[PDB]
């Protein structure tokens, strides 16, 4: 998303209670809009929380943080969604699965997305690749989805530290590798010179 | 002035070509300066030939005892390494290419020929010597450049040589440092027969002020390509070819010990060492990649 | 030139054109249309040899035909690009860039 | 874990204390521990080293070797029968139960590799446990059990850079 962010933010700053509540049903039922971080952080939408349109805010929370199974568990409270919105939420659930592991078996996908046959799942993964949400390839024989690239959905202000917790884990990793080379290179010289020196001693005994 | 070398002085070249100082001394030409563009183009072409020998022409000029290579271009010829003066088959092509190159501002003329020795080192074979002798008889000043694309890749260091032949009957001086190279057994006989019929020039490289700037700025993104090299499978056929030759070298070194040259085993050991060291370096880059991108987790 | 390069680079094809300078201008569009007479969707590469900035002064563009004030006109849209992965090229480039034990 | 430390301690006591001839309970422990590690070549040569005086005075030692004969012949039902025959608390009894458990693990790991399909009675005799207990255990584990034929179908189950630098340092010099 990029154009839709500005296009809907312009309407978000110039909308009220009911208009915002219907705008949530309009942003969720629109192709390309998979991130709702800027829209959920709005004071105009914050007013809807714990108000007359609370379930719509909870629906936006599920679409920005939760999965399709979390929606199924709270379907009695949350407003009803069309096939397009159910699909979108399924795409985002596959993204969460892809964020967890690279190789997803069909069984985990069928259970998490609540699907019956393989083609439905395959068609949903196709719809994901087609909407530039996921990158990867499907393996029929081993019944597994190989994920090459998955987008970012969750913002997580409180859990943001975890990102740094992995980034530092990579940094330290580099800091080890780098030092490793520095040491190994030094050893590669430490041996060479030593050997040369030793050879120069052997060669000095030839005169005797 | 970094870019001074790029200035073309036509009258000065005509003056040098009319003077012919090389006729006064067969060791006149001692240095070979190659542009970064020509090196890259020749190495790219040499690699594109794979395990087959390819050849091309080099455009440039002369400056005192130095031969300067500014550019190069591939020749659509068959029989490089088997046909004496194989370049001759591309005569028409060469004339048109150069004519068209002059139309766009390539002023430098033919300075030499380059060809590849995939996996068998930089030197001149019997066919190469006949070809270069013809070129020095009819196309003087001319130089022969040999590249090993396979060894370049495997060693991570450019494997190139620049050579000039001696006229028929003329004997070389005491000079001949001869930097050691592993020569495969199917080539060593011919190498030995013709090794004293030519000499090696001192090679150096150059780039422009803009090339310097652009290469630093290229690095700011080109670093990614150094951590995604995959050298072990790119030219895997080289190490296998070398091992296939090494085995016959070891067969000869065994035959030397059998009954009864000067220590073939030590030569074969240095060859096997070099090949193995290159293989381990490949694994070193692979392990480095595994340490950086795989051993991270959630 | 095409008849010539096809003899030694048989597997290669004309993809677009290059020039030197700053951001794209009307002259580049005029020339791009002439290149469009040769190939359907050519790329346009621009190199700035007089750069003031810290990033590689190479930009690649595609041409888009848009409608501005009722006039259907040609414009350039910048594309992101990556550098090639050829081993021999990497070594050559590295050797050139460096220009000065086995491990 | 701790049995290996007691084995080394007994192996030290084997030569430090004598005197010519070592202590009989240490001989018993050393024999049973030599059976625990399946080192029958050490156990057979230990038993033949025992003087006939301790062989006659301490019959329990002969009762430990009677297990070894069955281990040497690889008769599993006989091993499980000979284990549950003698009692020598604190000294040999606490390690005989470890031998029984180790023989059970050894037999289970052997059947899981060496057999595709085996008779339930043969498998029960191989592990020592009765037919019902064995079939219950393997069905809980995941082996394919079949009635009538009484067949059980088993299911078969710098650190790196420094070494490389040493290899190149060797070849290059
Ligand atoms: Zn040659």
């Amino acid at each position: 998303t990029g154009q839709n962010q500005e296009q809907f933010l312009l309407l978000a700053k110039s909308a009220k209670g009911a208009a915002l509540a219907t705008l949530i049903h309009q942003v969720l039922e629109a192709p390309g809009v998979y991130v709702f971080g800027e829209l959920l952080d709005m004071p105009n939408v914050r007013e809807l929380a714990e108000s007359d349109f609370a379930s719509t805010f909870r629906l936006l929370t599920v679409f920005a943080y939760g999965t399709y199974a979390d929606y199924l568990a709270e379907a009695r409270n949350l407003p009803p969604l069309t096939e397009a919105q159910k699909n979108k939420l399924r795409h985002l659930s596959v993204v969460t699965l892809a964020a967890k592991v690279k190789c997803i078996p069909y069984a985990v996908l069928l259970e998490a997305l609540a699907l019956r046959n393989v083609r439905q799942l395959e068609d949903l993964v196709i719809e994901a690749v087609y909407a530039d949400v996921l990158r990867g390839s499907l393996d029929q024989r081993n019944q597994r989805l190989e994920v090459d690239y998955s987008i970012g959905r969750d913002i997580q202000r409180q859990d943001l530290s975890a990102i740094a917790r992995t980034l530092q884990e990579w940094c330290v990793g580099c800091e080890v590798v780098l030092s490793g080379i520095e040491e190994q290179v030094s050893r590669a010289n430490q041996h060479k010179e030593q050997q040369l020196g030793l050879k120069q001693q052997i060669e000095s005994e030839v005169a005797n | 002035s970094i870019d001074e070398i790029y200035k073309y002085d036509k009258k000065q070249q005509q003056e040098i070509l009319a003077a012919k100082p090389w006729t006064k001394d067969h060791h006149y030409f001692k240095y070979c300066k190659i542009s970064a563009l020509a090196l890259l183009k020749m190495v790219m072409h040499a690699r594109s030939g794979g395990n087959l020998e390819v050849m091309g022409l080099m455009l440039g000029k002369v400056d005192g005892e130095t031969m300067i290579i500014m550019d190069s271009f591939a020749l659509p010829v068959e029989g490089t390494e088997t046909r004496v003066n194989a370049q001759a088959a591309a005569y028409e092509y060469m004339a048109a290419y150069i004519e068209n190159a002059k139309q766009v501002g390539r002023l430098e003329n033919a300075i030499g020929w380059y060809h590849s020795h995939p996996g068998y080192g930089c030197w001149l074979s019997g066919i190469d010597v006949s070809t270069q002798m013809l070129n020095q008889q009819f196309q003087e000043p001319f130089v022969a450049v040999v590249i090993d694309p396979t060894r370049t890749i495997s060693a991570g260091k450019v494997n190139l040589g620049a050579f000039r032949t001696y006229p028929k009957g003329y004997k070389p001086p005491d000079e001949g440092p001869s930097e050691y190279q592993t020569i495969p057994l199917n080539k060593i006989e011919d190498f030995g027969v013709h090794c004293k019929q030519y000499y090696a020039l001192e090679v150096s490289y150059f780039k422009s002020s803009l090339d310097r700037k652009l290469l630093e700025l290229l690095w700011n993104k080109y670093w990614v390509n150094t951590l995604s090299s995959s050298s072990l499978l790119t030219n895997a056929d080289y190490t296998t070819g070398q091992v296939f030759d090494l085995s016959e070298k070891l067969e000869q070194s065994e035959a030397q010990l059998g009954r009864g040259s000067e220590d073939k085993l030590a030569k074969a050991t240095r060859d096997s060492c070099k090949t193995t060291i290159e293989a381990i370096h490949g694994l070193m880059s692979q392990v480095i990649k595994d340490k950086l991108f795989n051993q991270i987790n959630i | 030139k095409e008849e010539q390069f096809k003899q030694v680079f048989k597997e290669l094809e004309f993809l677009g054109w290059y020039t030197t300078g700053g951001p794209p201008d009307p002259s580049d569009i005029h020339v791009h249309k002439q290149v469009c007479e040769i190939i359907e969707s050519p790329l346009f590469l621009k190199l700035n040899p007089m750069t003031k900035h810290t990033d590689l002064p190479v930009s690649v563009f595609e041409s888009v035909i848009d409608i501005i004030n009722g006039e259907a006109t040609m414009l350039f849209a910048e594309l992101t690009y990556t550098l090639a992965t050829e081993e021999a090229e990497r070594i050559g480039v590295d050797h050139v860039a460096r220009m000065t034990s086995t491990v | 874990f701790s049995f290996k430390k007691l084995l080394d301690q007994c192996e030290n006591q084997e030569l430090e204390a004598p005197g010519g001839i070592a202590t009989p309970p240490v001989y018993g422990q050393l024999l049973a521990l030599y059976l625990l590690h399946n080192d029958m070549n050490n156990a057979r040569y230990l038993w033949k080293r025992i003087p006939p005086a301790i062989k006659s005075a301490n019959s329990e030692l002969g009762g430990i070797w009677s297990v070894g004969q069955r281990i040497w012949q690889r008769d599993f039902p006989g091993i499980y029968t000979t284990i549950n025959a003698h009692q020598w608390s604190e000294t040999v009894q606490p390690i005989m139960e470890a031998l029984r458990d180790a023989t059970r693990r050894r037999a289970f790991a052997l059947v899981s590799q060496a057999y595709t399909s085996i008779i339930a009675d043969d498998f029960a005799a191989f592990v020592g446990l009765p037919v019902e207990e064995a079939v219950k255990g393997i069905l809980e584990q995941g082996w394919q059990a079949d009635s009538t034929t009484r067949m059980v179908l088993p299911r078969k189950p710098e650190q790196q850079l420094a070494r490389l630098t040493d290899y190149v340092a060797f070849l290059e010099n």
